[PDB]
Parts: structure tokens; C-alpha cells; sequence
């Protein structure tokens, strides 16, 4: 539905516990099962960036990246809750710095900034101490040019600067489902596609969360893989006729028994969508 | 720290110990609410300090219900086990019934159907709020509070409806003999030897609905 | 590694860590301490190590009741056999300058952290309020010449947390388990002393309102409580299945009731009619009795072990007990107990009155 | 001859065994009317009580002094304390007499009950008066049904109806006063 | 977030004014309906006092009628006559016998086949969509007696006012396959009535039940369809009501967010200031 | 037609309009309750009809195109 | 409103009478001193009113009362802001208010 | 809300507003049409209220 | 909804006594017969109650 290019940068946005970090974890884990299998030139190292998180958070993943065999592809930038400020706030633009190395030696890099929205939260305390005036939440002017210009580094370069890319998945924690914030709005205008993950999908049993009305692929089906930009758009348009014939039968008012046999087989759809963690296919 | 404000404040109401003389100091902080909302900041900081809440619904005052006693969400878990030996004995029932009372009327206020056994329910929990409905500036006594829910969580106060149960209260507190509420004063619960003649006294009381 | 604390709706949904961090989140008279002194109760007698209460910024009524029922308990000894205790005290409760309630949380710690690093051992740490630390160094802040941060707070919240809590944790040389309340403040868990100390733990248990207000305690939230260790190569296929089983109905449920409140169930497919009659089974079956609201609500308290929860709620899930009222299942330990409870609904609706006389009311005997 | 007791007082008593006992018992149609067949009296010597009907109207329900029938043997009239009968109509004008008034009805046929209490019970389906039939097209239909008959035997029977209604339909409109 | 809970008032307000439309619609065909079903209620009373009125008898076949709605926001009149349907599904089977379910209205196909779907073999709908007419019953009718029952069960509501909707059990006995034979004690109760048929006795009566079929069957689907009316104006009635305590909860919590963004943005406008003064 | 008011009210009609619009504005004012149930075309009351047609007829009226004033 | 307060308590208390006092638009008295915190540099309450919305109002409606020379009744027209009437301004004119008089069209 | 329905170009049909849309500017056979596709558009949206 | 002459003789006997009543709150002031004519009239307390 959503399909990532290389040199692409994708937000993954959603509230608490709604699986955005299972969707960038899954992005690293299968980049090493794609390195085993492709030529040299064409293999994607990751670089996971965690902004103040747990410490335990972090060594639960760099123990799931050794088991996995993804440490070998993987640099983990660590940045977690007892760090100074700014030691959360240059993290990701350290993390974006060892992964340019790989967009400009002609490899392909993958960056995972793991709460963005914690190195806003760390970016204004360091300007709310320096006596910088706040602005919308307390935050400083500048915090659209925070993420701007972190984000714009995540390129495809050209054949005369060796074709390397480096592949941006910042992630967004929302409130209560509320896009509408501050910093949430800043990086939905800053990358290309979007990845939103919702709470009442997560718990009706859909499971990576993705709202497919809501996520986008700025890129589009240009870099998708040819195999399944002929089948998924019969999937993305049955999904969409799916939607509003979902939103009557809640009601329980009447049957068209037309429009009922979109309601199976999007929900054949639905459940083909899901998908265990730490599998990725 | 307007927390800080009230927490400082309402924490010097204690009981205190026996060797500093065990005095005490209990609070009753007033809270106006806007509109009902208790999840606003200065309400729930005071519920935060405070050991339990007289809520007073806006609802149950102008259907005439006073004291406007939110009963489903008025607390008291430190005076509980702390209070009247003979009013325990008796509330017990008179929170339950109020509490299925409450909760029958959740399921149909309107007519689709009545069971007789929820029409008991609406029967008895009617009963036992206008019961606690009192006037202003005459408080009872916890002697003539224990024997007038006695005479409602169990029978002698069916026959009348709804409407002189009030007059039926005086009927029974005057009527009953005043050493009923000396003994039950005394011995702080109601005894056995109490609990027939007691049972005896609200036999030959004469009730305003007949 | 799970720790079991027999209480249904923790030990299903969001079941607790054995070394990790629990977070009890709520509003202000929603029960997060007695669900905190039911874990004691629970947790802290079986556990075996020394406990830490680091109590921050609550009542001092409280103090004195856990002191009081900790030493007729036996956890806490006095005199001679003091060294026999179980459980140390730090009190910097809400009667404290804002001083004082900024950091009682850490010689709290300080306690805990000696047990763990010196001693090497498995500490209980139970924080009452962990919220009163953030709201304490927040009175500081204005004083201390800072432009303040969103709703009102200090620049530093998340870093001034964030060394707090990154002090609790297990070790390679010993154990932390720590359990917090956290008080959302006007029930707002968007505000950001609640929004940032979930990324702290392990396990969250969202105490809510509206389900205290329908009777359930513990009032957990089925739908906002999670735990990491809710992954089926941890607790098993067989717990996982009923676990997202039972969240599934219960977020289906929630879907309809704005037509339920609007339209009333009679508009529902029948399909749905048995989805709202099993998510208010399971609803009311998540609630128990405590040990430690017995001295309050009057019903003895029940500890349900995980193996008779798990198949418990795999019953109503797969329809086995349909036939039962929703009231049996309130406030029961176990299935043995919603069927004991049923047929005694069942007799009581027979059997309600003829007791006239030749009873102990003799006006003579 | 007599192996269920059958009856509406029976069927409560029985229902209380088998349905739940929320469920207070149905209604029956005996409960709606308060004439009956068998129950003495109801005749009040000169004028009985004549309940001319259709589906979708009442068009009598007070008393008459006589009724002409339009019976399949033929026209009869029905005084107060006429015998039982049970009789089935002929498209006919049934003629409501209360003195010197009298108002006529033709029918399109339909049974008509005298129950021994003397209620008569006229039972029709299209019941007009004769000031709004008009006498112009009964006979341009009844000449085309006077012509089309063919082999097919259910329109055997539904062509024989409709030559003896609107036969029955020419002969009274012919002698109005 | 404030402008969820305002397009939420967006919707509630839109229901509770859909709501009242239908309460009324619902309310004026109520009352067109009533000058219907009493004009039919007539033609019911001679064949219950000819006929009698026999709910139990041990038929061998029945067909039982149960006559439910088309649109289906009644308020649970299409499920209170399924329930009274095996109340007497249940009943008067005391041998074992055959019964053919039937259904007129389409909210019946999908609340019988809960009970019984083995037994139930005929679906009416579209019954009330342009009006219910003698002949419309007549030909339902005629489709119940190509099965031939002993007897017939016709479940439906009666509107006996806008408020009350008690249901009735009406009983059609098949002319001798036990009409006659529970007449005749000590002689016969039909045998007072001199027949005045072309053919027999046993042939008018013939005639004469599948007329007291299609005229029970016409009440039945008229007594219901006016008492489905009158369920669907209590049902918009109460729904009305839940669309108002809805909407003033949400206003109430709209005025709390209105005023608590107005702090908001006050506080950061005197905190931006305040660090430049 | 609901929430434009004028204080000064009517005071300051043209006069032979006063006569008139009086029972204008209230005739929409029934017709603003009424309207939104113009969707139940099939379903009528017939004389919640007669101020739904005529409050049609009144709010056609007032229509007009700009720059040409009357 | 202050002038109209003194010309009503002369009535009161010198000349011992029973002084009506019409406040047309209270809200507007709020408004006008709401206006002339904003202008001297203080910093509004909570939806934006004076940090003294209380005691600016207090320090009216407590003028209104009865002695034992006369009385002064205020009879004051309430402006409730965006129909809210858990606005801080008719919440803190409420509690003041001995009566309402609705006048409904 | 047009882009979530699958039409693309995602323009609001009604909320769209040109100076050019005076009938003394493009005719009256281009203004009555886009007058008249507005108001169908928008009666729509007054019925979707109650056909959802 | 139902009709004026459906309901009961009693809750018939409140609309006759509170329309008797509604119309019975209305006054005519004096300093509004200047442009009314009809004169004005105080009401004291005693007449109003057991005018009531
Ligand atoms: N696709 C999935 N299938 C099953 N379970 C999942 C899936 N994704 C996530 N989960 C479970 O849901 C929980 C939340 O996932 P995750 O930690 O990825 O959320 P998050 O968005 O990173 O939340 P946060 O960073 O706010 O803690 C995890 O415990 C994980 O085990
Ligand atoms: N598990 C429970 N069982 C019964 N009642 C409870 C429970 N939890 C809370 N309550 C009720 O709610 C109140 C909440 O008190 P407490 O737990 O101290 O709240 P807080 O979360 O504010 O600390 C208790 O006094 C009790 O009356
Ligand atoms: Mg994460
Ligand atoms: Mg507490």
C-alpha cells in the first residue's frame, strides 16, 4: 500500500504502543535477510537512532539485532533518557552522519530516528535554557529547520556522485491520535510518504496498525516492485470500495447484497495484511 | 504549587496519637464545581488530598432529592469502619438497595416492560430515598437516624407509597417508644434484646398511608 | 520473566516483568493505591527480597496505615529483631515543602539502589506518585528564573525524569522491581508528566474513570493497559491468544457504542448482539475482589492464579459460558466462582421471603 | 370425537409450562369482540343487529328490520329471529331496510352468517352502492366477455364470474325507483 | 483535537434532527394507518364467532405465520413476536408434529432462521412498501394453502394504542381437517346454521376458512404495520433524547476545550513576551 | 435569517415592507424548524407541508444577483 | 458602575432609603476592568480575564447589600459569553446573584 | 476528504472561488452550469447526512 | 404528535389551569400606559399569592 524508495523519507506516526517501532525494527531485520541474497554493491546498512529512550529499551534491541544476525549491518546510535539534552538533541544528526557515509561511498543507507519527537522535546530545553523565546508548545522558532534539515540529508544521488541513498524512517508519537501538533505537523510537510498507525486498528486485531486511508507514498508505485504494482492496485482500490460500505453496516440499517460482497472480500484483505512481528516476509 | 497550597492545609486536620494527647481536627473542604465537571484541576487536587468526597448532584437538587447526596460516587473509606455500631448494621442494606436501585434504574426508566421483581427494586429504592431526604438546620440524632432506616432497609414503611414517608418518619420516631433510643444510644448497636423490641415498637406504629 | 500478581486483568493483558518497571497511570481517586497496596500484599510477601516503599508526595494518613499494617504483618519488626524486617520506609509526603517532595524519590532510590549493587539482591521498589517528583521540581522551577516549558512545566521535565528512572532498573548483579503510580492530572494523559513517563516502562496499567464509574475495580483500562511481556514468545501462545482475543472484542464493543447509546442494542445484527453480550461478560470478569478493599466493600478478596485466568476468559471468548448472566461475573475470583455465583442468582430469585415467626424474636425466649 | 379441549382460557394455562415466565400470554381474538353466536338475547324484538362488512370498511354496524340477501339459490330476507344460517352470496344487491329508508348495495358475493343470537353477519369484498356504478361499461366489458372463452379451464371459471356478475350488475340498475 | 469535538456536534446534532423526522413521519403514518385497521377489524369478529377461537389443538401440520417489518428501526417489535414466536412454537407441539415457519416482512427471514431454519420454508416481503390490500393478502394467502396445514398460527402485533402493542396468537383450523371435528360435542355446534351453498357443508367451509385465512392474515399485517409506526415514533422518541444527553455532554466538553485553548495560547503569548522583557 | 438581527429593529422599516415582511420573517421562522425535514417528500404531514413549501417560496424570493439592486 | 454605586449608597445611608441599582451589563463592567489589567502590564487569569476578576466584581457587589440605614438591590443585566455559562465571568457574577430573571422572546 | 474518495484532481468543488465566476465575465452558459453544479453538489451534501 | 383531545381529562385539567395561569403572570405596567391605554397595575404580595 505504501511503498518505500530508496533515498526516501518515510514518517511512521502513531500514538503510544501502536507498533512504530515493530515496523522500523522489521525494515532492519529484513535488510540482512536481503544482504544474504543481493550483489555486493546494492546492500542496505541500517543505522537505528533511539532518542531518549530506556537503556533497557536499547539493549533489548541491539539483543534482538545479535540473534537476529542484523548487528552486522546495523550501528546504533544510542541517546537515551539520562543524557543530556543536548546529547539527545545531536543524535540523530550524528546517527545521519555515520549513515552518510554509506549515501556517499555509492551503498545504500537505511536511518531510523526513533522518536524525532524526543529530540524536539530535548531541542527545547536546550533553547528554553539558553533564554531562546518560546514559541507554540514552548518550542523554538526554529524547530521546523530542526527536522528540515535533518531530514533533507536522506538523498538518492546521482550516478556522477556514485548513486548512493540513504532511506530516512523518522517516527512521530502523536497524543491522542491528534496529527495536528506542532512537531507532527512540521515532519508530515517534511517527508514524502507516511505511515499512519492508529490505536482502535490495533486492538480490533489489525496488527501493523496502518490506517490505508490515511498513509500515503509520496513516491508512489515509481519504486515498488513491479510484481505488486500490478496486484496491490486491485488491492488498494477493494480496500478503498471496503471503507464506507464498513461504515453503514456498522449501523445494521439495510443490505445491498451487492455491496456485500465487497464487505467479504476486504476483510479477506484486511486479514491479509497482518502480519506476526519479527517476520518479515 | 496551588497543590501545595491545599495539601499543606488539609493535611493538618489528623487524629493524633496517644501520647500527644489524642486530639483530633476533621475538615470538610467545599469545592464549587463548574457544570458538574470533577475532572477539573482544583477538584481533582482536593480529591487527591482528601480521604473521601460528599458529592452533591445538580440533578437530584432540583428533583427536590436534598441533600443531593451523589450516592454512587460519595466515599468515605476512613470513617467507614469507624462509624455508628447500629447505623453499620442497618446501612449495609441501605447501600445495597440503593446500589441495585441505581442500577435497575440504568436499565429501563421507560416503560418496555417491568418485572415484578425489578418493580420491587423502583418500590423499595424510592422508599429509601425519600428516606434520606431531610430538611435544613434540624440534624438528627444517630439514635433516631439508626431506628428510621431500620424501619425502611426492612419492612414498616411499605404500605405508604412514596409521598408521606416523610410524615411517616415523625410518625415513627415520635411514636416509638424514647427509651428505644436510649438503649440503642448506650450500647452503640442494636442488641438482640433491641432487635425485637424494636421490631415490636414499628408494629404498632400508625402510618400516614393506609 | 512473568510476575505473577493475581490480579486477572494485570496478569492477562498487561502481565508484569519480574526485574522491570510498572507504571500504575490514574486521575485522582481512581485506585491506583489500593491497587499498589494490593501488590504489596500480593507481590511482596511471595517475592522473598527486601522491599523499598519510596512514598512521594501523598497522604500521610497513608504512611501510617502501611506502617501500622506492615508491622502487624511482621514485615516490619520493632526493637530487638528489627533486622528481621522486610521492608524500608521513605516518606516525603504531600505535607512537605516542594523541596523535599523533589527528592525523596531519590534517597528512595538510594535505598533500593544499595540493596541492589551492594547487597546483590532483588529489591521491591514501589513509588507512590512518582508524579509529585515532576510536579515538585515544577513549583521549583518558576523560582529558579526558567522561561517555563508547555502546559506550564520545567524546561528539564524529560531530562529530570529521565535520570530518575534510568536509576531503576535490574542490573547484571541484581533486581529492581519497581512499581509507580503516575497521576494524570484533570484525567489528561496528554499532559506531560504522565505523556513522558510511559516511554519509562515496561508495563503500563491505565487506571481509568469511566470504568470506576460502572463499578469495575480495578478500573484498568483493557485498551490503554499494555505490557512488553504481551508477545507470544514470552507468555506462550495459549495466554497470547486470549489476551489480543479478549482486547479484540472488547475494541469491537467499544465501536458500537455510539450506536448503542443512540439506536439501543435492538438495532444491532445478531452477530454483534453476542459481541456486546461477551464484552460486557468479559468486562465485568476483568474486576475482582481485593484483600485489601475487604476492610471497605465488605467481599473477601481473591487471588486468581494466571492458569485459571487464561482459561477463564478462553471460555467466554469461545462461548462456553454464554448461558450465565452478566452478574455472576462481577466481582468473583475464577470460572469455578462465576458459576458458583450464577446458581446462587439463579436460588435467590426463588427464595426470598417467608420468615413470619418461630425465629429467635420471641417477646419472652 | 372431543380429544382437545381446546379454547383461549385453556391456552394460558398450558403456555405457562412451556414459554418463560417473563412473557405474559398473547392476545386472541376473542378478546376484541364482545358478540358472540351461542349468547342469548341481542334480538330486541323488531330491529337486529346487521354487521354488513368488507376488508377495508364497515359500512353497517347498527340494526336493521329486514335484509335482502342476495343467496346463490336466490334473494332472500332476513327478519329478527330468522333461522341459522350459513350462506353464500351470488354477486347481488343487498338491500339495508330500516323502515321506509332503505339503502342498496350490490356485492360482488361473499358469505353472509345469521348466528343464532340474531346477528347477521354480511362478509363481503367489494361492497358499492349502486349510485356509484355506472350502467355504460358494465355491458362493454360483459359483451367481451361474452366472446372470449377459450380453452383454458381456470379462465373456465374466471369468464363464468365474470358474465354472472355483471349479468346479476344489468338486471339491477333496470329497476331503481 | 478541537476540532474532533466539534465535528462530533456536527454529527449528533444532524442525528437528533434526523431522528425527529422520523419520530414524526413515523407519527403521521401511524395515523393514516388507524383509519385503516379499524375499518378491518370488523371483518375479523364473524369468523371467531362462527368459527370459534382455538389456539391449542394438536394439529398434525401447522403453518405458523410470525409477520415482522420491512425497515427495521422498530425498536424491537420484529424480535419481541420472533420470541413469542417459539413461545408458541414450543407450546402447542405436543407430538411431535410438522411446522412450516413463515415470515412476512424481511426483518423475519433473519430472526427465525436464529430459531428454526430447518422448519422455515417462506419468505414475504416488500409488503408494505406501496399499502396492504385485501388481494395482496388473498394471494399470500393462497401460497400458505399449496402446503396444506390442519391448522394456521398467525403471530403479529396488535396496535391497540400508540403506546401498547400487545401480541396476538390468531388460529385458523383447515375446514374438517379439524374444524368440524372440534365442534362436534354431544352433536355439533356448526349444525345450528342451515348451509345455503351450492355444495356441501364440507365444501363451503372450504370456501369459507381460506376466507377467514386471507381476512385474519390482511388484519394481521395491518394491525402489525400500524403498531410497527407506533414502535418506530417510541424508538426515534428515545433516540432523540440520547441524541440531546450526547450533545449536551459534548457541548459541555467543548466549552471546557474552548476555554482551556484560550489559557493556552494566552500563556505562551506572556511566556514569549516575558523572555524578550 | 436566524442570527442577523437589527437592534434598531423595525423602527427603521419602509413602511408598506413593515405591513408585509412582519409575517415574512414569520413564516421562516416556522419554515427553520421545518426545514431539513424537506428530505421526507415521500413521508408528509400536510400542514408541516404548507410552511415547508411556502418557506421555499420566501427564501426563492429573496434571492437576487449583485450589482443590480432593487 | 463605582459612581453609580455612591450615588445609590448617599440614598442608603444618608438619606436611609431603599435604592434600586440598575448595572446595565455587568459583563461589560468585567470587560472594562479586564481591559485596564491587559493595559497595565498584568497577566490574565485563566480564558483571559484579570487575575482580580473576583475581587474586581467582589469589591462592587459587596456595596450591594442592605444596613441598618437602607438597602441598595441591584437588578444587572448578564451578558453570558459564547452561551457558556462556565465562562469565568458569569461563574464569578453567579455567585453574587440572588435571583435571575430570565426574559424570554 | 475528495482525495480520500479516489477523485484527482482533489479540488473542493464548492469551496473553490474565482472573480472570474461573474456572469458579465465568462458568459451565462458557463455560469449557469458551474451554478448549477454547485448546487447539485451541495444538495448532495445536505442529503449525505441522511443517506449515511 | 397525537392530538389535543387524546390525552386525559386530567393532564386536559393542567392545560386548562396552567394557560389560566400563563396568561394570568402577564401585568400592565404603569409607565406603559402612556402608549398602551390600559392602565397600570401594582399587585401586592398577599393578592398575588392568594390570587394563585
Ligand atoms: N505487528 C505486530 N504484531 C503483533 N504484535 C505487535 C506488532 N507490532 C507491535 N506489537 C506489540 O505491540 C507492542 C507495541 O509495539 P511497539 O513497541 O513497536 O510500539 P511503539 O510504537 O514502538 O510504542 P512506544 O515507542 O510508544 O513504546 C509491542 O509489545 C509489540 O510486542
Ligand atoms: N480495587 C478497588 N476496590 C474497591 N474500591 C476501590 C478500588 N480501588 C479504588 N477504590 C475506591 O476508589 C477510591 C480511590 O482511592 P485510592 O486508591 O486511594 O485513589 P488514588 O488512585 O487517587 O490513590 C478508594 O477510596 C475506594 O473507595
Ligand atoms: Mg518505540
Ligand atoms: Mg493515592
Amino acid at each position: 500500500l505504501v511503498p518505500i524508495g530508496r533515498g526516501q523519507r518515510e514518517l511512521i506516526i502513531g500514538d503510544r504502543q501502536t507498533g512504530k517501532t515493530a515496523v522500523a525494527i522489521d525494515a532492519i531485520i529484513h535488510q540482512k535477510n536481503c544482504n544474504e541474497q543481493v550483489p555486493k554493491a546494492q546492500r542496505v546498512y541500517c543505522v537505528y537512532v533511539a532518542v531518549g529512550q530506556k537503556r533497557s529499551t536499547v539493549a533489548q534491541l541491539v539483543k534482538l539485532f545479535t540473534q537476529t544476525g542484523a548487528m552486522r549491518y546495523t550501528i546504533m546510535v544510542s541517546a537515551t533518557a539520562s543524557d543530556a539534552a543536548p546529547l539527545q538533541f545531536l543524535a540523530p544528526y550524528s546517527g545521519c552522519a555515520m549513515a552518510e557515509y554509506f549515501r556517499d561511498t555509492g551503498k545504500h543507507g537505511l536511518i531510523i530516528y526513533d522518536d524525532l519527537s524526543k529530540q524536539s522535546v530535548a531541542y527545547r530545553q536546550m533553547s528554553l535554557l539558553l533564554r531562546r523565546p518560546p514559541g507554540r508548545e514552548a518550542f523554538p522558532g526554529d524547530v521546523f529547520y530542526l527536522h528540515s534539515r535533518l531530514l533533507e540529508r536522506a538523498a538518492k544521488l546521482s550516478k556522477e556522485l556514485g548513486g548512493g541513498s540513504l532511506t530516512a524512517f523518522p517516527v512521530i508519537e502523536t497524543q491522542a491520535g491528534d496529527v495536528s501538533a506542532y512537531i507532527a505537523t512540521n515532519v508530515i510537510s517534511i517527508t514524502d510518504g507516511q505511515i499512519f498507525l492508529e490505536t482502535e486498528l490495533f486492538y480490533k486485531g489489525i496488527r501493523p496498525a496502518l490506517n490505508v486511508g490515511l498513509s500515503v507514498s509520496r513516491v508512489g508505485s515509481a519504486a515498488q516492485f513491479p510484481g505488486m504494482k500490478q496486484v496491490a492496485g486491485t488491492l488498494k482500490l477493494e480496500l478503498a470500495q471496503y471503507r464506507e460500505v464498513a461504515a453503514f453496516a456498522q449501523f445494521g440499517s439495510d443490505l445491498d447484497a451487492a455491496t456485500q460482497y465487497v464487505l467479504e472480500r476486504g476483510a479477506r484483505l484486511t486479514e491479509m495484511l497482518k502480519q506476526k512481528q519479527f517476520a518479515p516476509i | 504549587d496551588v497543590f501545595y497550597l491545599h495539601s499543606r492545609l488539609l493535611e493538618r486536620a489528623a487524629k493524633l496519637s496517644k501520647e500527644l494527647g489524642g486530639g483530633s481536627l476533621t475538615a470538610f473542604p467545599v469545592i464549587e464545581t463548574q457544570a458538574g465537571d470533577v475532572s477539573a484541576y482544583i477538584a481533582t487536587n482536593v480529591i487527591s488530598i482528601t480521604d473521601g468526597q460528599i458529592f452533591l448532584e445538580t440533578e437530584l437538587f432540583y428533583k427536590g432529592i436534598r441533600p443531593a447526596l451523589n450516592v454512587g460516587l460519595s466515599v468515605s473509606r476512613v470513617g467507614s469502619a469507624a462509624q455508628f455500631p447500629g447505623m453499620k448494621q442497618v446501612a449495609g442494606t441501605l447501600k445495597l438497595e440503593l446500589a441495585q436501585y441505581r442500577e435497575v434504574a440504568a436499565f429501563a426508566q421507560f416503560g418496555s416492560d417491568l418485572d415484578a421483581a425489578t418493580q420491587y427494586v423502583l418500590e423499595r429504592g424510592a422508599r429509601l430515598t425519600e428516606m434520606l431526604k431531610q430538611k435544613q438546620f434540624a440534624p438528627i440524632p444517630i439514635e433516631r437516624q439508626t431506628v428510621a432506616v431500620y424501619a425502611a432497609t426492612k419492612g414498616f414503611l411499605d404500605k405508604v407509597r412514596v409521598q408521606d414517608i416523610v410524615a411517616a418518619e415523625e410518625a415513627v420516631i415520635s411514636q416509638v417508644n424514647p427509651a428505644v433510643f436510649k438503649i440503642l444510644k448506650a450500647n452503640g448497636k442494636i442488641t438482640p434484646a433491641l432487635d425485637a423490641h424494636l421490631k415490636a415498637e414499628l408494629r404498632k406504629v400508625k402510618l400516614p398511608g393506609a | 520473566e512473568i510476575l505473577v500478581t493475581g490480579i486477572k486483568v494485570v496478569d492477562l493483558l498487561a502481565p508484569y516483568q519480574r526485574g522491570g518497571k510498572i507504571g500504575l497511570f490514574g486521575g485522582a481517586g481512581v485506585g491506583k493505591t489500593v491497587l499498589i497496596m494490593e501488590l504489596i500484599n500480593n507481590v511482596a510477601k511471595a517475592h522473598g527480597g527486601f522491599s523499598v516503599f519510596a512514598g512521594v508526595g501523598e497522604r500521610t494518613r497513608e504512611g501510617n496505615d502501611l506502617y501500622r499494617e506492615m508491622i502487624e504483618s511482621g514485615v516490619i519488626k520493632l526493637g530487638a529483631e528489627r533486622g528481621n524486617s522486610k521492608c524500608t520506609l521513605v516518606y516525603g509526603q504531600m505535607n512537605e515543602p516542594p523541596g523535599a517532595r523533589a527528592r525523596v524519590a531519590l534517597t528512595g532510590l538510594t535505598v533500593a539502589e544499595y540493596f541492589r549493587d551492594i547487597e546483590g539482591q532483588d529489591v521491591l521498589l514501589f513509588v507512590d506518585n512518582i508524579f509529585r517528583f515532576t510536579q515538585a521540581n515544577s513549583e521549583v522551577s518558576a523560582l529558579l528564573g526558567r522561561i517555563p516549558s508547555a502546559v506550564g512545566y520545567q524546561p528539564t521535565l524529560a531530562t529530570d525524569l529521565g535520570g530518575l528512572q534510568e536509576r531503576i532498573t535490574t542490573t547484571t548483579k541484581g533486581s529492581i522491581t519497581s512499581v509507580q503510580a503516575v497521576y494524570v492530572p484533570a484525567d489528561d494523559l496528554t499532559d506531560p508528566a504522565p505523556a513522558t513517563t510511559f516511554a519509562h516502562l515496561d508495563a503500563t496499567t491505565v487506571l481509568s474513570r469511566s470504568i470506576a464509574e460502572l463499578g469495575i475495580y480495578p478500573a484498568v483500562d483493557p485498551l490503554d493497559s499494555t505490557s512488553r511481556m504481551l508477545n507470544p514468545n514470552v507468555i506462550g501462545a495459549e495466554h497470547y491468544n486470549v489476551a489480543r482475543g479478549v482486547q479484540k472484542v472488547l475494541q469491537d464493543y467499544k465501536n458500537l457504542q455510539d450506536i448503542i447509546a443512540i439506536l439501543g442494542m435492538d438495532e444491532l445484527s445478531e452477530e454483534d448482539k453476542l459481541t456486546v453480550a461477551r464484552a460486557r461478560k468479559i468486562q465485568r470478569f476483568l474486576s475482582q475482589p481485593f484483600q485489601v478493599a475487604e476492610v471497605f466493600t465488605g467481599t473477601p478478596g481473591k487471588y486468581v492464579d494466571l492458569a485459571d485466568t487464561i482459561s477463564g476468559f478462553q471460555g467466554v471468548l469461545t462461548g462456553k459460558y454464554d448461558d450465565l448472566p452478566e452478574m455472576a461475573f462481577y466481582m468473583v475470583g475464577d470460572i469455578k466462582e462465576v458459576k458458583e455465583k450464577a446458581d446462587k442468582m439463579a436460588k435467590d430469585i426463588a427464595s426470598r421471603k417467608e420468615a413470619d415467626n418461630k425465629k429467635v424474636s420471641e417477646e419472652l425466649k | 370425537e372431543a380429544a382437545a379441549p381446546a379454547g383461549p382460557k385453556e391456552f394460558t394455562e398450558v403456555w405457562n409450562k412451556k414459554a418463560p415466565s417473563t412473557l405474559i400470554v398473547p392476545e386472541f381474538p376473542s378478546n376484541y369482540t364482545a358478540v358472540k353466536a351461542v349468547g342469548e338475547g341481542q334480538v330486541h324484538g323488531d330491529a337486529f343487529p346487521v354487521n354488513f362488512y368488507t376488508p377495508h370498511s364497515i359500512l353497517s354496524q347498527a340494526q336493521k328490520d329486514t335484509v335482502v340477501l342476495p343467496g346463490v339459490d336466490g334473494y332472500f330476507g332476513v327478519k329478527a329471529s330468522h333461522v341459522p344460517t350459513i350462506a353464500q352470496l351470488k354477486p347481488g344487491v343487498v338491500e339495508l331496510h330500516s323502515g321506509a329508508e332503505s339503502e342498496k348495495f350490490f356485492v360482488s358475493g361473499g358469505f353472509a352468517f345469521v348466528h343464532p343470537n340474531g346477528v347477521t353477519d354480511i362478509c363481503v369484498l367489494e361492497a358499492a352502492t349502486l349510485d356509484q356504478v355506472d350502467p355504460a361499461a358494465v355491458k362493454s366489458a360483459l359483451a367481451a366477455a361474452s366472446a372470449a372463452q377459450p380453452t383454458d379451464e381456470f379462465e373456465q371459471a374466471a369468464n363464468r364470474a365474470a358474465i354472472e356478475l355483471y349479468s346479476a350488475l344489468e338486471s339491477a340498475v333496470e329497476a331503481k325507483a | 483535537s478541537n476540532q474532533a469535538v466539534k465535528q462530533r456536534i456536527r454529527a449528533i446534532k444532524n442525528i437528533g434532527k434526523i431522528t425527529k423526522a422520523m419520530k414524526m413521519v413515523a407519527a403521521s403514518k401511524m395515523k393514516n394507518a388507524q383509519i385503516a385497521v379499524e375499518q378491518s377489524r370488523g371483518l375479523v369478529d364473524p369468523f371467531v364467532r362462527l368459527f370459534g377461537d382455538f389456539p391449542a389443538v394438536n394439529s398434525n401440520k401447522s403453518v405458523v405465520v410470525a409477520v415482522t417489518s420491512d425497515k427495521g428501526l422498530c425498536g424491537g417489535l420484529n424480535s419481541n413476536i420472533t420470541k413469542y414466536t417459539r413461545a408458541t412454537l414450543a407450546t402447542t407441539e405436543s407430538e411431535g408434529k410438522d411446522v412450516v415457519v413463515v415470515s412476512i416482512g424481511d426483518k423475519g427471514r433473519s430472526q427465525l432462521t436464529r430459531i428454526e431454519s430447518q422448519r422455515y420454508q417462506l419468505a414475504i416481503a416488500d409488503t408494505y412498501k406501496v399499502r396492504v390490500t385485501f388481494g395482496q393478502a388473498s394471494l399470500i394467502v393462497e401460497e400458505l394453502i399449496k402446503h396444506n396445514p390442519q391448522s394456521y398460527q398467525i403471530l403479529f402485533n396488535k396496535f391497540r394504542s400508540a403506546i401498547s402493542f400487545k401480541p396476538t396468537v390468531a388460529t385458523i383450523l383447515s375446514p374438517d381437517l379439524l374444524e368440524k371435528q372440534l365442534e362436534d360435542v354431544t352433536g355439533n355446534s356448526l349444525d345450528a346454521y342451515d348451509i345455503e351453498a351450492s355444495h356441501e357443508r364440507s365444501d363451503v367451509l372450504r370456501d369459507l376458512t381460506e376466507f377467514h385465512l386471507g381476512v385474519t392474515l390482511y388484519n394481521a399485517m395491518l394491525e402489525n404495520n400500524c403498531s410497527e409506526h407506533a414502535s418506530r415514533m417510541s424508538a426515534m422518541e428515545n433516540s432523540t433524547k440520547s441524541a440531546g444527553e450526547m450533545l449536551g455532554k459534548l457541548t459541555l466538553d467543548y466549552n471546557r476545550k474552548r476555554q482551556a485553548t484560550i489559557t493556552t495560547e494566552l500563556i505562551e503569548i506572556i511566556a514569549g513576551a516575558s523572555a524578550l522583557m
